[PDB]
């Protein structure tokens, strides 16, 4: 017998002791090694509720990776107030790895294998994991990168779709790759990243149909962000332990999703950022030099509905919703924590 | 979205007001009062609970998509427009009127003809005052050479007296020097529930 | 305590900007989005947008995109609606207002338990204008009983408010000052009268102090019976 219950979960990985690189780092220190005989066990005739938007999980991989990116990222200057704060800001190696979340004794973490599942309410095949799979930390906007792929169809997630302050987690079935670079050696910021517009494209135009099933039959329209900072109106990731800002007006464009080749989004590596976890500026260091380049799988897609529209006949959605956490409900909806009694 | 009703309630203190909305989407609804010259207040959120401090002779229901907010045993600060919601569509509203009930009592009523003053200026305002009267509910005509005047006059009325309870109405016509001095009659007539009959008040232009 | 303090009315003339600011206070404000919602007459309660402190998303109806923007200073737990290009019918009451359910990890955006008190904007092709004050005089057909009936008609003014006194504040027992009234000139009036006994015209002067403080105006008018 179980109920639903929070508690501190643990990490594991596949960190190595002895590399440089920060996550490895981390890890090697936070997180245990991944379990060497992992056990999923099915519940025949078990029926759970689940709701990604409610789990504690989330606020603990959340605090895990604050802590990761606070010991980790060497910005040569932090600002706060107040207060402005200089310090050594080499460069450094950067690129996420797995993480598993287990639980502790009396807990086990249950899983739910429904094929569609949205991420709340009653999941038909459920089965219990010590761990979660492997979730690489990776914090990005717009577009989620190098996440898992829903199996089947693609999946609207969002607590309320008819509630326009909740953001909507598109969970993709087919990745699609973004390759993002900055050439080697004008302006050593201009990057650029590169889309395959007609798969690109083919997906949207799955995305909007399945958004259709969800709101009437009405006319689905994406349009670039209304407002917000930098890293919310832009597609921001870290590649290389550079933060790259990429405009993605052309990721969204509605007549061919209604024609492409290549899509080359125009990025810029900025020094100067907001940064995410918590309020404050920061400041690095000048790109390293040579090629800098990320081929990231775009797996998911974080999206905003238009409020007040009932003059028109059209939904509209602009990339961006929510917060960080967001990007941990797309990998840990299928998971809750229960306690056994 | 949102259709409310009905449109106006006028009621007494002590009795029910039945507020209507009807919904056409999904979503939790509210209910906000929102009395004049003041934000609106949450009275009811998902359709039935009730908000921090409101009394519970507020109570919200739910049948199919057709919502209602009951005031039961109404007091006079119930006045207000009532709006229904729901994310962030609001309905059109229901005027609830009610305040202190009294004995009713019929205006005194005063005409003052514009001020030479004004009239030096080049133009001529005509007030009819209604004086201490209840119910809220009166009309005034302003005739000019027996001429019923609509849509040159404004209107205003205070708020219920701190001590008689009574209203009292100030209309104000106003014309061109040129205009006030076309004509020589000058009445305005009152209509209440206090009269048997309208009552007029009038002068002639130049003469006091 | 949640508290949402507005800032204070304004007066604009069409083609200008507004700015309102809406100073948050007994919470963490970046755990929930602050929605704007106007009260403009005929229109009842209009939501604007909302506005998440993080990342300073935002969510704006269609209609006021291009004009409206919402934004914040996180130093000061300030939310600001800045809307552009007004016009007449931008005239309105302009609220603050926040959900119910606020916490760390969840919200309510909807349920507006809080609300700032508004601020009024005001959009006209008027210029401020002191009023001119005109009396009411006591007559013989002001005068029933052992009452009088005077006051002042004080007209012609931009933009609100006035307010207006009898005798310094020493006279407040019969005074029914009325609300002002907008003109087609785009000019407000308003009217305040008294009722007095009629034996006190001959020995008690009757002045009505009258206060425009948008265009720094005060008045002191002596209303007289007409010297007939
Ligand atoms: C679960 O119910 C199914 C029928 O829905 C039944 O075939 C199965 O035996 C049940 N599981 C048990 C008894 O463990
Ligand atoms: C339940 O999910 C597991 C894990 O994906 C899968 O192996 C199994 O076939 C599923 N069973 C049913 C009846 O769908
Ligand atoms: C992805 O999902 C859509 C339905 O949303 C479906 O039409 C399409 O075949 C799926 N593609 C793959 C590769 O599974
Ligand atoms: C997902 O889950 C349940 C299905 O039982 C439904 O209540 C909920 O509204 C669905 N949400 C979305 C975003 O489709
Ligand atoms: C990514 O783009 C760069 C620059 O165009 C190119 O040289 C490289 O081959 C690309 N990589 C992949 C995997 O497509
Ligand atoms: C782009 O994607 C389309 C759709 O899968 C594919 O046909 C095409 O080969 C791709 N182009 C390149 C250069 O990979
Ligand atoms: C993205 O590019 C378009 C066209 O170059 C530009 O109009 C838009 O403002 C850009 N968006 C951002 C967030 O910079
Ligand atoms: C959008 O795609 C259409 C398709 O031809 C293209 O003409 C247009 O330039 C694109 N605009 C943007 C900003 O993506
Ligand atoms: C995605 O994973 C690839 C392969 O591991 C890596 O090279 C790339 O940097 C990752 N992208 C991000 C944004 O972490
Ligand atoms: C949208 O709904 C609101 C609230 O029900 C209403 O005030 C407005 O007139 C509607 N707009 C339309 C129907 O175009
Ligand atoms: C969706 O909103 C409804 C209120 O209409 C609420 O009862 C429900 O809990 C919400 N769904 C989720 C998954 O939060």
């Amino acid at each position: 017998v179980w109920k639903d219950a929070d508690t501190t979960l643990f990490c594991a990985s596949d960190a190595k002791a002895h590399e440089t690189e920060v996550h490895n780092v981390w890890a090697t220190h936070a997180c245990v090694p991944t379990d060497p005989n992992p056990q999923e066990i099915h519940l025949e005739n078990v029926t759970e509720n689940f709701n990604m938007w409610k789990n504690n999980m989330v606020e603990q991989m959340q605090e895990d990776v604050i802590s990761l990116w606070d010991q980790s990222l060497q910005p040569c200057v932090k600002l706060t107030g107040g207060s402005v704060i200089k310090q050594a800001c080499p460069k450094i190696s950067f690129d996420p790895i797995p993480i598993h979340y287990c639980t502790p004794a009396g807990y086990v973490i249950l899983k739910c294998n429904d094929k569609n599942f949205n991420g709340t309410g009653p999941c038909k095949n459920v089965s219990s994991v010590q761990c979660t799979h492997g979730i690489k930390p990776v914090v990005s906007t717009q577009l989620l990168l190098n996440g898992s792929l829903a199996e089947e169809e693609i999946i609207i997630r969002s607590e309320n779709l008819t509630n326009n302050a909740k953001t909507i987690i598109v969970h993709l079935n087919k990745s699609v790759e973004i390759n993002c670079t900055r050439p080697s050696n004008g302006d050593i910021r201009k990057a650029y990243c590169e889309i395959n517009g007609t798969k690109w494209n083919k997906v949207l135009k799955q995305v909007t149909e399945k958004l259709k099933e969800h709101f009437n039959n009405k006319t689905i329209i994406f349009q670039p962000p209304s407002g917000g900072d930098l890293e919310i109106t832009m597609h921001h990731f870290n590649c290389r332990g550079e933060f790259f800002y990429c405009n993605t007006t052309q990721l969204f464009n509605n007549t061919c999703i209604g024609c492409n080749g290549t899509i080359t989004l125009p990025c810029k590596i900025k020094q100067i950022i907001n940064m995410w976890q918590g309020t404050g500026q920061a400041m690095y260091a000048p790109p390293i030099d040579g090629k800098i380049n990320c081929v990231s799988n775009i797996t998911g897609i974080l999206l905003t509905r238009d409020g007040g529209a009932n003059n028109t006949s059209n939904e509209t959605f602009r990339p961006g919703g929510g917060n960080i956490k967001d990007n941990w409900r797309s990998e840990l909806y299928k998971y809750k924590v229960v306690q056994i009694e | 979205v949102l259709t409310q009703s009905p449109g106006t309630l006028s009621l007494s203190p002590g009795e029910r007001a039945t507020l209507s909305c009807r919904t056409s989407q999904y979503g939790s609804l509210a209910w906000y009062q929102q009395r004049p010259g003041q934000a609106p207040r949450l009275v009811i959120y998902g359709g039935s609970s009730r908000a921090t401090g409101i009394p519970d002779r507020f109570t919200g229901s739910r049948s199919g998509a057709d919502y209602t907010l009951t005031i039961n045993r109404l007091e006079p600060e119930d006045f207000g427009i009532y709006y229904c919601q729901q994310y962030e569509f609001f309905g059109q509203g229901t005027k609830v009127e009610v305040d202190i009930k009294r004995t009713v009592a019929a205006p005194s009523v005063f005409i003052f003809p514009p001020s030479d003053e004004q009239l030096k200026s080049g133009t001529a305002s005509v007030v009819c005052l209604l004086n201490n009267f209840y119910p809220r509910e009166a009309k005034v005509q302003w005739k000019v050479d027996n001429a019923l005047q609509s849509g040159n006059s404004q209107e205003s009325v205070t708020e219920q007296d701190s001590k008689d309870s009574t209203y009292s109405l100030s209309s104000t016509l106003t014309l061109s020097k040129a205009d006030y001095e076309k004509h020589k009659v000058y009445a305005c007539e009152v209509t209440h529930q206090g009269l048997a009959s309208p009552v007029t008040k009038s002068f002639n232009r130049g003469e006091c | 305590q949640v508290q949402l303090l507005q800032s204070g009315a304004q007066v604009k003339k069409t083609g200008a900007s507004m700015r309102i600011s809406c100073k948050t206070s007994g919470y963490t404000f970046l755990n929930c989005p602050i929605n704007w919602v106007r009260q403009a007459p005929g229109r009842g309660l209009e939501w604007m947008g909302w506005m998440k402190p993080r990342g300073g998303a935002v969510n704006y109806p269609q209609k006021f995109q291009g004009r409206v923007t919402m934004t914040r200073d996180m130093s000061t737990d300030t939310a600001f609606l800045d809307m552009s290009n007004l016009r007449s019918d931008d005239t309105a009451v302009y609220f603050c207002a926040r959900g119910k359910y606020c916490t760390a990890s969840d919200y309510y955006n909807w349920d507006f338990e809080h609300w700032g008190r508004g601020t009024l904007v005001t959009v006209s092709s008027p210029a401020t204008k002191g009023p001119s004050v005109f009396p009411l005089a006591p007559s013989s057909k002001s005068t029933s009983g052992g009452t009088a009936a005077l006051g002042c008609l004080v007209k012609d003014y931009f933009p609100e408010p006035v307010t207006v006194s009898w005798n310094s504040g020493a006279l407040t027992s019969g005074v029914h000052t009325f609300p002002a009234v907008l003109q087609s000139s785009g000019l407000y009036s308003l009217s305040s009268v008294v009722t007095v006994p009629s034996s006190s015209l001959g020995t008690q002067t009757y002045i009505c102090n009258v206060n425009h403080k948008p265009s720094n105006t005060k008045v002191d008018k002596k209303v007289e019976p007409k010297s007939c």
